[PDB]
């Protein structure tokens, strides 16, 4: 698709790290309702970000989000081995109602 | 005075579906004790504008009857509800009298009425032969012939369907999201009042 | 409690047509606003969006598989059914059924099931 994401980003536990998802100005650009999920190995996905810098109940306030001119980025602070999983970015697109983001697996040392 | 019954404001504001603009429904409110605090309890009101009375002094007045008209319209047309305005939504769908007294409330509702690729079950008139007198509702959808040649049967060349459909998506910018509008009408102090707030008689 | 479950096969022939079902417990599809969507993910790559169904019979399919997929609902049995044709070995994937809302694209993802295409 016309939507991509970096393959993998690894960060040291106890230090702030950020994983970014990229798109195009036409399909997503300056739209809204961006989302971010995490997928654990052999476990159903759950929602973590549904609006810009917004999280539902059962809050885990350490996670944060940000939106830039043509990209989005999720920041995790104080990494643990539990954070080690795949992370999917998500957004609406004009040409189709899809996300198709590759997702970068988080690693810890 | 003697009566004590809460008015069904929550039966209108908390309603699920709002009808199309060309066939707006009118609900009559009477024989109840008004309370205009829960009305303002909602913060994100895009517009809450009163013409005759002032909103801060709505808690000590008696009304002969109340009427509520609810519908949904585009954002760019939300300013075509004040009396004396003209356009393509105030000339063929809902016109207000010049001496209108009451309050109008409108708020954004893109979170509910929108669809992933557009909603096609909301209609509005686009073609008509003349402007309508205030507070008039029209339902007929006869084939409207435009040119000199008479039309019949099916539409087509210069024969247009007098209706059109909206399309609401979470991708349009501000000014196209479906805005929900409720308009209140009432007259003041000329008859035995059925709607009254708390009193100090 | 709100739960999602999936039911279907694992070995489908290329000439056969895949069928899959999802059961939801905790609400009704008849309510104004809620939708149900299907997400597939082939191993080695990302997930994918197939189709979604709304309360009042509105249908939105994938832009590239309009002529192949077909979904339907049964609120009297709390079931949603998906059918796809022309199986190809690349269709090997894990499938999920999830809730859909206008503000939040997907909320409750199911456990899903892996299906493969072979002899």
């Amino acid at each position: 698709s016309a939507l991509t994401q970096p393959a993998s980003v690894s960060g040291s536990p106890g230090q702030s790290i950020t994983i970014s998802c990229t798109g195009t100005s036409s399909d997503v650009g300056g739209s809204n309702y961006v989302s971010w999920y995490q997928h654990h190995p052999d476990r159903a996905p759950k929602l973590l970000i549904y609006e810009v810098t917004n999280r539902p109940s059962g809050v885990s306030n350490r996670f944060s989000g940000s939106k830039s001119a043509n990209t989005a980025s999720l920041t995790i602070s104080g990494l643990q081995a539990e954070d080690e999983a795949d992370y999917y970015c998500s957004s609406y697109t004009t040409t189709s109602t899809h996300i198709l983001f590759g997702g970068g697996t988080k690693l810890t040392v | 005075p003697n009566i004590t019954n809460l008015c069904p404001f929550d039966e209108v504001f908390n309603a699920t579906r709002f009808a199309s603009v060309y066939a707006w429904n009118r609900k009559r409110i009477s024989n109840c004790v008004a309370d205009y605090s829960v009305l303002y309890n909602l913060a994100p009101f895009f517009t809450f504008k009163c013409y005759g009375v002032s909103p801060t002094k709505l808690n000590d007045l008696c009304f002969t009857n109340v009427y509520a008209d609810s519908f949904v319209i585009r954002g760019d047309e939300v300013r075509q509800i004040a009396p004396g305005q003209t356009g393509n939504i105030a000339d063929y769908n809902y016109k207000l009298p010049d001496d209108f007294t009451g309050c109008v409330i409108a708020w954004n509702s893109n979170k509910l009425d929108s669809k992933v690729s557009g909603n096609y079950n909301y209609l509005y008139r686009l073609f008509r032969k003349s402007n309508l007198k205030p507070f008039e509702r029209d339902i007929s959808t006869e084939i409207y012939q435009a040119g000199n040649k008479p039309c019949n049967g099916v539409a087509g060349f210069n024969c247009y369907f007098p209706l059109r459909s909206y399309s609401f998506r979470p991708t349009y910018g501000v000014g196209h999201q479906p805005y929900r509008v409720v308009v209140l009408s009432f007259e003041l102090l000329h008859a035995p009042a059925t709607v009254c707030g708390p009193k100090k008689s | 409690q709100i739960t999602l479950k999936e039911s279907g096969p694992t070995l489908v022939k290329p000439t056969q047509t895949l069928t899959l079902t999802c059961n939801f417990s905790g609400f009704s599809l008849n309510t104004y606003g809620v939708g149900v969507g299907w997400i597939r993910q082939p191993p080695g790559k990302a997930l994918e969006w197939l189709a979604l169904i709304y309360w009042d019979g509105d249908e939105r399919y994938g832009p590239f598989f309009k002529n192949k997929v077909t979904i339907a609902k049964d609120t009297s049995k709390n079931q949603v059914v998906l059918t796809m044709t022309n199986m190809d070995p690349v269709d090997t994937a894990t499938y999920y059924c999830a809730r859909h809302l206008i503000p939040t694209i997907f909320d409750y993802w199911g456990q899903g099931t892996l299906v493969t295409v072979s002899s």
